[PDB]
């Protein structure tokens, strides 16, 4: 779904069908870009969504009580779809040798 | 009368009464069967099939 469809749909078509939680995305037909950091302009980030597709988590191979070895095995989402974080934002800063993103807002969690 | 472990001879010549306690014994068996494979079940540990089978 790209941003610019989101702003077609009302609420009231979106409502309960699974689309909110849904992340969207850059069209192929607008790619190909560059933003640019220029200097003297206090650059940020908004609206930083991530949708999780999958779900996989280190299981221990045996049930044994002093079981060392591990492997990531693929789970079913038990909580319905409220996984996605949305809105997230906040400033870009030279803190170090190259530029970083800060966290610092949205819903920026999900209780899975 | 009929002694104790001579009860289910009254069944001898009966067959549609014979068919009837062959139904209850087939009964009772598969009824078994079931309730066997529900406790195993209840009490198997699946985690370590290599160390700890279903055998052991
Ligand atoms: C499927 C096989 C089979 C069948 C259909 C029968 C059928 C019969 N037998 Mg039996 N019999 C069998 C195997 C079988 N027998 C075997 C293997 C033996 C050797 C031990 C005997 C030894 C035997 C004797 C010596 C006599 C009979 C008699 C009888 C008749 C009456 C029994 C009765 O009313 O008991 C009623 C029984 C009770 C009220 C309680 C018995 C409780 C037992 C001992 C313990 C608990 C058993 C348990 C719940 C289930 C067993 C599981 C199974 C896998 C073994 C009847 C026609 C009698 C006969 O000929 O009469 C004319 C008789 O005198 N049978
Ligand atoms: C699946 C096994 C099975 C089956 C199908 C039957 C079938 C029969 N039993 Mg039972 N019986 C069983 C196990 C079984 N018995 C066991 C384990 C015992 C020992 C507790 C008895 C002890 C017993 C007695 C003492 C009598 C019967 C009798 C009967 C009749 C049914 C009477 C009624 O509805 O009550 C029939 C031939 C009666 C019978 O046939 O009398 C002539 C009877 O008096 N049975
Ligand atoms: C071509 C006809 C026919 C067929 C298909 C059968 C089949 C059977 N007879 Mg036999 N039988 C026949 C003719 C037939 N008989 C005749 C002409 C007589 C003289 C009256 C007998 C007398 C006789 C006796 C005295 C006994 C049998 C028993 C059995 C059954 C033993 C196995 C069992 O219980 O499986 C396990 C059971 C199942 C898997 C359950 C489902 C079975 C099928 C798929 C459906 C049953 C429902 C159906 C509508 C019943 C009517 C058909 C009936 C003929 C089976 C078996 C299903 C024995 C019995 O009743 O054991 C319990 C038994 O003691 N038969
Ligand atoms: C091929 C396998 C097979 C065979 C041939 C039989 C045969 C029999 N079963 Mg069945 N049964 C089976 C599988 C089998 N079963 C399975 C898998 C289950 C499920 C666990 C059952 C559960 C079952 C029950 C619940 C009952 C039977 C009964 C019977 C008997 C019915 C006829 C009868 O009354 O005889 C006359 C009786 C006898 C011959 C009794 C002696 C049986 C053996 C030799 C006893 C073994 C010793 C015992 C553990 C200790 C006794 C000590 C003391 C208390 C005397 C017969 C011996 C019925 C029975 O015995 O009713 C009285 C009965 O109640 N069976
Ligand atoms: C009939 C009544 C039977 C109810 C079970 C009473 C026995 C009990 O629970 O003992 C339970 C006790 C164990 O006891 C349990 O564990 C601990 C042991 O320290 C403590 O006692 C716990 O308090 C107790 O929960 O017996 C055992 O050791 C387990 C034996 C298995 C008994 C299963 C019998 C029933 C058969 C199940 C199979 C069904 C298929 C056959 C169909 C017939
Ligand atoms: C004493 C002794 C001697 C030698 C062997 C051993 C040492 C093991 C010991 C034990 C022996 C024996 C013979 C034990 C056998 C135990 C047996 C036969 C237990 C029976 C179990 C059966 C059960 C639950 C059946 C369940 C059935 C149900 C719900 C049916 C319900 C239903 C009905 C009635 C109508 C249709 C709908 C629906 C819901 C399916």
């Amino acid at each position: 779904i790209t941003t610019e469809d989101i702003r077609g749909l009302t609420y009231s078509q979106v409502k309960g069908t699974g689309l909110a939680n849904r992340c969207p995305e850059v069209s192929e037909q607008n790619a190909g870009g560059t933003i640019k950091f220029a200097d003297d302009k206090k650059y940020k980030v908004t609206e930083l969504c991530l949708e999780p597709k999958s779900f996989q988590i280190e299981e221990e191979v045996t049930k044994r009580r002093g079981e060392t070895k591990k492997e990531f095995v693929d789970t079913k989402l038990m909580t319905r779809a409220t996984y996605s974080l949305t809105g997230i934002e906040g400033p870009i800063v030279f803190k170090d040798g190259g530029l970083t993103f800060l966290e610092k807002g949205g819903i920026d969690y999900a209780a899975t | 009368g009929l002694p104790w472990y001579r009860v289910h001879t009254v069944v001898l010549n009966d067959p549609g009464r014979l068919i009837a306690v062959h139904l209850m014994h087939t009964a009772l068996v598969a009824g078994w069967a079931g309730s066997m494979a529900l406790y195993e079940l209840a009490v198997f540990d699946p985690s370590d099939p290599v160390l700890n089978p279903m055998w052991r």
